[PDB]
Protein backbone atom coordinates (compact mmCIF):
# COMPACT_ATOMS: atom_id res chain seq x y z
CA UNK A 1 0.00 0.00 0.00
CA UNK A 2 3.03 2.31 0.37
CA UNK A 3 2.62 2.90 -3.38
CA UNK A 4 1.99 6.66 -3.73
CA UNK A 5 -1.78 6.61 -4.32
CA UNK A 6 -3.32 10.09 -3.95
CA UNK A 7 -4.71 10.61 -7.48
CA UNK A 8 -2.62 8.59 -9.96
CA UNK A 9 -3.42 4.97 -10.88
CA UNK A 10 -6.96 3.59 -10.47
CA UNK A 11 -8.32 2.58 -7.04
CA UNK A 12 -8.44 6.22 -5.92
CA UNK A 13 -8.42 7.01 -2.18
CA UNK A 14 -11.72 8.92 -2.41
CA UNK A 15 -13.56 5.81 -3.65
CA UNK A 16 -16.18 5.77 -0.87
CA UNK A 17 -13.77 6.04 2.08
CA UNK A 18 -16.27 4.18 4.31
CA UNK A 19 -19.44 6.18 5.07
CA UNK A 20 -20.35 5.72 8.75
CA UNK A 21 -24.08 6.44 8.34
CA UNK A 22 -26.57 6.33 11.24
CA UNK A 23 -29.31 3.77 10.51
CA UNK A 24 -32.57 4.07 12.49
CA UNK A 25 -35.64 1.79 12.69
CA UNK A 26 -39.06 3.43 13.17
CA UNK A 27 -40.85 2.52 16.42
CA UNK A 28 -37.40 2.75 18.05
CA UNK A 29 -35.58 6.08 18.45
CA UNK A 30 -32.16 4.38 18.26
CA UNK A 31 -29.51 5.27 15.65
CA UNK A 32 -26.62 2.92 14.81
CA UNK A 33 -23.24 4.04 13.40
CA UNK A 34 -22.48 1.79 10.40
CA UNK A 35 -19.31 2.23 8.30
CA UNK A 36 -20.30 1.36 4.71
CA UNK A 37 -18.89 2.63 1.40
CA UNK A 38 -21.24 1.35 -1.34
CA UNK A 39 -24.99 1.05 -0.65
CA UNK A 40 -24.64 -2.75 -0.62
CA UNK A 41 -22.35 -2.32 2.40
CA UNK A 42 -24.77 0.03 4.21
CA UNK A 43 -27.93 -1.98 3.44
CA UNK A 44 -26.44 -5.22 4.81
CA UNK A 45 -25.25 -3.46 7.99
CA UNK A 46 -28.81 -2.11 8.40
CA UNK A 47 -30.13 -5.68 8.03
CA UNK A 48 -27.95 -7.16 10.81
CA UNK A 49 -28.35 -4.03 12.98
CA UNK A 50 -32.08 -3.42 12.41
CA UNK A 51 -32.83 -7.10 11.70
CA UNK A 52 -34.47 -6.18 8.37
CA UNK A 53 -35.64 -9.69 7.38
CA UNK A 54 -35.47 -10.36 3.62
CA UNK A 55 -39.29 -10.59 3.64
CA UNK A 56 -39.54 -6.84 4.34
CA UNK A 57 -37.64 -5.90 1.16
CA UNK A 58 -37.20 -4.11 -0.94
CA UNK A 59 -36.26 -1.92 2.05
CA UNK A 60 -36.59 1.87 1.65
CA UNK A 61 -33.83 4.14 3.01
CA UNK A 62 -35.41 7.61 3.32
CA UNK A 63 -33.39 10.45 4.90
CA UNK A 64 -35.01 11.44 8.22
CA UNK A 65 -34.04 15.09 7.60
CA UNK A 66 -35.70 15.44 4.17
CA UNK A 67 -37.24 12.01 3.50
CA UNK A 68 -35.85 11.55 -0.04
CA UNK A 69 -35.93 7.82 -0.90
CA UNK A 70 -32.36 6.59 -1.45
CA UNK A 71 -32.90 3.53 -3.68
CA UNK A 72 -29.55 4.17 -5.41
CA UNK A 73 -25.83 4.11 -4.51
CA UNK A 74 -24.35 7.17 -6.26
CA UNK A 75 -26.03 10.04 -4.37
CA UNK A 76 -26.16 8.77 -0.77
CA UNK A 77 -22.34 8.69 -0.42
CA UNK A 78 -22.01 12.50 -0.65
CA UNK A 79 -23.24 13.49 2.84
CA UNK A 80 -20.45 13.57 5.44
CA UNK A 81 -19.55 10.40 7.37
CA UNK A 82 -22.80 10.72 9.35
CA UNK A 83 -26.48 10.90 8.33
CA UNK A 84 -29.89 9.82 9.69
CA UNK A 85 -30.85 6.91 7.40
CA UNK A 86 -34.42 5.81 8.24
CA UNK A 87 -34.71 2.14 7.22
CA UNK A 88 -38.24 1.18 6.10
CA UNK A 89 -38.48 -2.61 5.66
CA UNK A 90 -41.84 -2.22 3.88
CA UNK A 91 -43.29 -1.84 7.40
CA UNK A 92 -41.61 0.80 9.61
CA UNK A 93 -43.54 4.10 9.57
CA UNK A 94 -42.46 6.44 6.75
CA UNK A 95 -40.77 9.77 7.57
CA UNK A 96 -43.46 11.70 5.67
CA UNK A 97 -47.01 10.85 6.83
CA UNK A 98 -48.47 13.69 4.73
CA UNK A 99 -46.16 15.99 6.73
CA UNK A 100 -45.82 18.60 3.95
CA UNK B 1 -19.24 9.43 -27.56
CA UNK B 2 -18.61 8.93 -23.82
CA UNK B 3 -17.98 12.48 -22.54
CA UNK B 4 -16.10 11.92 -19.25
CA UNK B 5 -17.65 14.08 -16.51
CA UNK B 6 -15.63 15.44 -13.56
CA UNK B 7 -18.11 14.23 -10.91
CA UNK B 8 -21.30 12.16 -10.65
CA UNK B 9 -24.29 14.48 -11.20
CA UNK B 10 -27.14 14.54 -8.66
CA UNK B 11 -30.94 14.89 -8.93
CA UNK B 12 -34.14 14.19 -6.96
CA UNK B 13 -36.95 12.27 -8.71
CA UNK B 14 -40.15 13.59 -7.08
CA UNK B 15 -43.61 12.42 -8.21
CA UNK B 16 -46.82 14.50 -8.27
CA UNK B 17 -49.15 12.24 -6.25
CA UNK B 18 -46.44 10.08 -4.63
CA UNK B 19 -45.67 12.39 -1.68
CA UNK B 20 -42.04 11.25 -2.03
CA UNK B 21 -39.05 11.36 -4.41
CA UNK B 22 -35.99 9.31 -5.43
CA UNK B 23 -32.62 10.96 -4.69
CA UNK B 24 -30.09 9.39 -7.09
CA UNK B 25 -26.89 10.50 -8.88
CA UNK B 26 -24.72 9.22 -11.76
CA UNK B 27 -21.92 10.22 -14.16
CA UNK B 28 -24.38 10.19 -17.08
CA UNK B 29 -27.50 12.38 -17.40
CA UNK B 30 -28.99 9.58 -19.54
CA UNK B 31 -28.27 6.86 -16.94
CA UNK B 32 -30.36 8.83 -14.41
CA UNK B 33 -33.26 9.21 -16.88
CA UNK B 34 -33.46 5.40 -17.11
CA UNK B 35 -33.34 4.55 -13.38
CA UNK B 36 -36.07 7.18 -12.88
CA UNK B 37 -38.26 5.66 -15.62
CA UNK B 38 -37.62 2.23 -14.05
CA UNK B 39 -38.75 3.24 -10.53
CA UNK B 40 -41.55 5.54 -11.74
CA UNK B 41 -42.41 3.67 -14.96
CA UNK B 42 -42.03 6.70 -17.27
CA UNK B 43 -40.43 6.27 -20.71
CA UNK B 44 -38.44 9.22 -22.11
CA UNK B 45 -40.32 9.54 -25.42
CA UNK B 46 -43.86 8.85 -24.13
CA UNK B 47 -43.05 10.56 -20.81
CA UNK B 48 -40.78 13.37 -19.56
CA UNK B 49 -40.16 15.44 -16.40
CA UNK B 50 -40.51 19.07 -15.26
CA UNK B 51 -38.38 21.08 -12.80
CA UNK B 52 -40.36 21.38 -9.54
CA UNK B 53 -39.00 24.94 -9.20
CA UNK B 54 -40.83 26.65 -12.09
CA UNK B 55 -42.31 23.72 -14.06
CA UNK B 56 -39.51 23.60 -16.65
CA UNK B 57 -39.88 20.68 -19.10
CA UNK B 58 -36.75 18.51 -18.81
CA UNK B 59 -35.60 15.48 -20.83
CA UNK B 60 -32.40 13.78 -22.05
CA UNK B 61 -31.35 16.97 -23.89
CA UNK B 62 -32.01 19.65 -21.24
CA UNK B 63 -31.41 17.67 -18.03
CA UNK B 64 -27.63 18.26 -17.76
CA UNK B 65 -28.37 21.99 -18.20
CA UNK B 66 -29.54 21.93 -14.56
CA UNK B 67 -27.14 22.08 -11.59
CA UNK B 68 -26.61 19.06 -9.31
CA UNK B 69 -29.65 17.63 -7.42
CA UNK B 70 -32.16 19.02 -9.94
CA UNK B 71 -35.77 18.79 -8.69
CA UNK B 72 -36.95 16.46 -11.49
CA UNK B 73 -40.73 16.02 -11.08
CA UNK B 74 -42.64 13.23 -12.86
CA UNK B 75 -44.63 14.35 -15.93
CA UNK B 76 -46.05 12.08 -18.66
CA UNK B 77 -47.08 13.29 -22.14
CA UNK B 78 -50.48 14.56 -20.93
CA UNK B 79 -50.12 16.34 -17.57
CA UNK B 80 -48.02 19.45 -16.84
CA UNK B 81 -46.60 20.85 -13.58
CA UNK B 82 -47.91 24.39 -12.98
CA UNK B 83 -44.64 25.23 -11.18
CA UNK B 84 -43.73 26.38 -7.65
CA UNK B 85 -46.43 29.10 -7.48
CA UNK B 86 -46.51 31.62 -4.61
CA UNK B 87 -50.26 32.35 -4.65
Amino acid sequence: MELSRGASAPDPDDVRPLKPCLLRRNHSRDQHGVAASSLEELRSKACELLAIDKSLTPITLVLAEDGTIVDDDDYFLCLPSNTKFVALACNEKWTYNDSD
Amino acid sequence: MCAVLRQPKCVKLRALHSACKFGVAARSCQELLRKGCVRFQLPMPGSRLCLYEDGTEVTDDCFPGLPNDAELLLLTAGETWHGYVSD
